[PDB]
RNA sequence: UGCCUGGCGGCCGUAGCGCGGUGGUCCCACCUGACCCCAUGCCGAACUCAGAAGUGAAACGCCGUAGCGCCGAUGGUAGUGUGGGGUCUCCCCAUGCGAGAGUAGGGAACUGCCAGGCA
RNA sequence: UCCUCCUAAAGAGUAACGGAGGAGCACGAAGGUUGGCUAAUCCUGGUCGGACAUCAGGAGGUUAGUGCAAUGGCAUAAGCCAGCUUGACUGCGAGCGUGACGGCGCGAGCAGGUGCGAAAGCAGGUCAUAGUGAUCCGGUGGUUCUGAAUGGAAGGGCCAUC
RNA sequence: CCGACUUACCAACCCGAUGCAAACUGCGAAUACCGGAGAAUGUUAUCACGGGAGACACACGGCGGGUGCUAACGUCCGUC
């Protein structure tokens, strides 16, 4: 489970989340999968969504993560009324906007590609997209 | 002394003409000589470090300079301003005078003397030399001295590479391999 | 929760006669913690720091210096 | 704290003093300033008092 | 390097005399010569000058570049300035020590009656 | 030199059993013989001399007297 | 008027660092000596005094070279004031302002006041 | 109760039982002035000596340092040494800043007497911002200002201070 | 002993590429704010002093946010 350590403040704002994305390319590899969507990703399911990838290839091919979570998102426990303090910290999340290039491989042909970014991106609350990799 | 005019009469003529140099004062020449021991144990007691001042004051005429600690380290438990060793630096007149007294009594005079390694140059012509015996200078009588502290002999010239710097040591008899 | 809660008031710093303006004698022109605007001409420096007129005129930022630092000055205009 | 009050009171005869702080722990001995003494409009010694 | 060090050793004074808004009196020094020359409160246009290197004090002098040679410059810098008006300056060090030829660099033009 | 802060340093002669006569400024107070200096000292002759320590079998061959 | 050099500024990396070449009549720099004027928490190393033998090696100045540093458009993008709108935890339309990063490129400064030497 | 940063939307200000840390001091030198000096961390070479003491060269550049938390600042150093000293002084103060007020803060310059420096000049505490509480009541010292018929005095007032 | 040979290990500093930050900044808007000058317009709309008050329980909506679950006709701020 991808998670900062050695943070240098334990809560953090809530913010918002506007705009595009920086990362928009494939930088790594050569098979991408890219978001379209907007929302926070928690770090349970980037690994729940890298298990599915590492399985349907298995085998071959090397795998990039290019999200951190490094966003402390702190919950309030139940049945405790509002105030006296901010919540404790209980997951991390990271912010996603369109065009943000999730994960990416390379060393596997496009079509065993093509269906494992399927099966991860039936794990991610955000709609993903293929994206290949261009010359520029 | 003697040396200073050798190195004017022979030396400046014995490089000139190895090295093939346009000018006459492009010949690399010693510039100063520092002497130092850091006694180090002296965090415990004070009276360590002025016997150590004493011998370097005897075996050159100048008085030690005491220095201190440059950083607070706690590997050997030492703190800013805490007098760790002397040092003492010749120039001019007192450099030969001392240097000419080195290379012909004080080295001989090393137990088992075997050769003093040519490869201790800093890479850019200065020579740098351990003693770890103060008793081979005539100026220690063996019975005044207690303890087996040794100096720490660096010879600065002004040679811009080590190649020059070993050909200059070696035009003073300098007992090298 | 909770251990926090603390501040202190606000020191109400910043520039107070901004360029162009007409200033009189001693009258304080920046308010300030470091040195952000440094003393040029006919401007003085407080103990802490802050930069008062020494003369009638007009104020005058600028950036002469090596390290481009910030000046104020006044014209006796 | 540890600082406490003296008064260096003058050495000009008149009844004038400074008052300031002065830690007596590390140093038990008195204090010597030539100060201004307002009454004679003169610049002499205010040993400490109190 | 050893005139840099020095610069920065005198960099202090010299930008307090120029918000002061004075006329100073520049000195520098050389181990063959010394000159002198009056600065106006600009800092950017000189007035007066006189040093060692001219031909009409040098042929006077034994060896120019002595304590006795800076005594020679300084009544010559006060002499001339003297005629031009100007009577009011302050010595500017350039970071030399006020202990040898500067010091009697100044103090023949001190007595030679520039009032600083 | 700051005007007697320093030890007394004079000239003396220092001398060698095998003569190496050489006039030095030092601080001792009185003349001093030493042993043989750079000069005369066997640092560029006796090497073969100086590694020389062993000798087992041509030893026993000498106990081999039949 | 021109060239070389020193002092004081303006201006602040298009102005600095690196690599190579070059300069000693004058200037500058290293340099010789130290009782003295002064100094070293020891050392004339620095500071300072007395001079001129040697040198242009180091430093400094000048010239050349883009390897870095540095400056940097046009177009587009982000953002945003006012007025409207949407499927309004985010956007779109009309209009005004319009970056940052990057690309093409520019680029190893320019200048003012005195004082020497030469032609 | 006071100090530093963010929330605070590029002037000032701005709330929550919002997110993070500090103070109730210290210094007769750790203040003033004059003179001088420049770090961390690395490489190489060097007796004990070692990943790391002291030393000699080179790279680097302030990534060090600041009595004390954080921010702003500092090479002309506000950082680091030494000499002499008490401006850590008295009466005032043009003109401003910030508070609903009580108040708090900055301040050129004038008068009298000092300190450092050759001199120009700098000095009315400390790199700046925390280190603190009104009035009443009473204590000590100075000062004919008053002194309930008059001369004194007790007691008040003013100045310094607890 | 010198470490003499090995490892399927991890791995700091620097080099190239890729992201994140309210308490990061070698860059940096739009608006807002302060000052000056100018025409038009506005039954002085501005400032000072003086007589009389009320009020100091706010609510929703848009925009920038803290908290909450970017939940609440929730709660606390700035501006309209
Ligand atoms: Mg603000
Ligand atoms: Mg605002
Ligand atoms: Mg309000
Ligand atoms: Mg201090
Ligand atoms: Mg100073
Ligand atoms: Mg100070
Ligand atoms: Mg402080
Ligand atoms: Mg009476
Ligand atoms: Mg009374
Ligand atoms: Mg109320
Ligand atoms: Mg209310
Ligand atoms: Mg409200
Ligand atoms: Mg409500």
């Amino acid at each position: 489970m991808l998670q900062p350590k050695r943070t240098k403040f334990r809560k953090m704002h809530k913010g918002r989340n506007r705009g595009l994305a920086q990362g928009t390319d494939v930088s790594f590899g050569s098979f991408g999968l890219k978001a379209v969507g907007r929302g926070r990703l928690t770090a349970r399911q980037i690994e729940a969504a890298r298990r599915a990838m590492t399985r349907a290839v298995k085998r071959q091919g090397k795998i990039w993560i290019r999200v951190f979570p490094d966003k402390p998102i702190t919950e309030k426990p139940l049945a405790v009324r509002m105030g006296k303090g901010k919540g404790n910290v209980e997951y991390w999340v990271a912010l996603i906007q369109p065009g943000k290039v999730l994960y990416e491989m390379d060393g596997v042909p496009e079509e065993l590609a093509r269906e494992a970014f399927k099966l991860a991106a039936a794990k991610l609350p955000i709609k993903t997209t293929f994206v290949t990799k261009t010359v520029m | 002394a003697k040396l200073h005019d050798y190195y004017k009469d022979e030396v400046v003529k014995k490089l000139m003409t190895e090295f093939n140099y346009n000018s006459v004062m492009q010949v690399p020449r010693v510039e100063k000589i520092t002497l130092n021991m850091g006694v180090g144990e002296a965090i415990a007691d004070k009276k360590l470090l002025d016997n150590a001042a004493a011998d370097l004051a005897a075996i050159s005429g100048q008085k030690p300079l005491i220095t201190k600690a440059r950083k607070s380290v706690a590997g050997f438990k030492i703190r800013q301003g805490y007098p760790i060793g002397c040092k003492v630096t010749l120039r001019g007149e007192r450099m030969w005078e001392f240097f000419e007294r080195l290379i012909t009594i004080a080295v001989p005079r090393i137990r088992d003397f075997r050769g003093l390694s040519a490869k201790s140059f800093d890479g850019r012509g200065n020579y740098s030399m351990g003693v770890r015996e103060q008793i081979i200078f005539p100026e220690i009588d063996y019975d005044k001295v207690d303890r087996v502290r040794g100096l720490d002999i660096t010879i600065t010239t002004t040679a811009k590479s080590d190649e020059e710097g070993r050909a200059l040591l070696a035009a003073f008899d300098f007992p090298f391999r | 929760s909770t251990r926090n809660g603390r501040d202190s008031e606000a020191k109400r710093l910043g520039v107070k006669r901004f360029g162009g303006e007409s200033v009189l004698a001693g009258s304080i022109i920046v308010r300030q913690r470091g040195t952000k605007f440094h003393a040029g001409a006919n401007v003085g420096c407080g103990r802490d720091h802050t930069l008062f007129a020494k003369a009638d005129g007009k104020v005058k930022f600028e950036v002469k210096g090596p390290k481009n630092r910030k000046f104020i000055s006044i014209e006796a205009e | 704290g540890i600082r406490e009050k003296i008064k260096l009171v003058s050495s000009a005869g008149t009844g004038h003093f400074y008052t300031t702080t002065k830690n007596k722990r590390t140093k038990p001995e008195k204090l010597e300033l030539k100060k201004f003494d307002p009454v004679v409009r003169q610049h002499v010694i205010y040993k400490e008092a109190k | 390097d050893k005139k840099s060090a020095r610069i920065r050793r005198a960099t202090r004074a010299r930008r307090k005399l120029q918000e002061l808004g004075a006329t100073r009196l520049v000195v520098h020094r050389t181990p063959r010569h010394i000159y002198a020359q009056v600065i106006a409160p600009n800092g950017s246009e000189v007035l007066v000058a006189a040093s060692t290197v001219e031909k009409a004090i040098a042929e006077q002098l034994k060896y120019t570049g002595n304590k006795d040679a800076a005594a020679a410059v300084g009544k010559a810098v006060a002499e001339r300035a003297l005629e031009k008006g100007i009577k009011d300056v302050s010595f500017d060090r350039s970071g030399f020590q006020y202990h040898g030829r500067v010091q009697a660099l100044a103090d023949a033009a001190r007595e030679a009656g520039l009032q600083f | 030199m700051k005007k007697d802060i320093h030890p007394k340093y004079e000239e003396i002669t220092a001398s060698c059993s095998c003569g190496n006569v050489m006039k030095i400024r030092s601080t001792v107070g009185h003349d001093l013989n030493l042993d043989v200096c750079s000069k005369c000292h066997p640092f560029f002759t006796g090497k073969q001399r100086d590694v020389a320590t062993g000798g087992r079998v041509d030893r026993f061959n000498k106990r081999f007297n039949i």
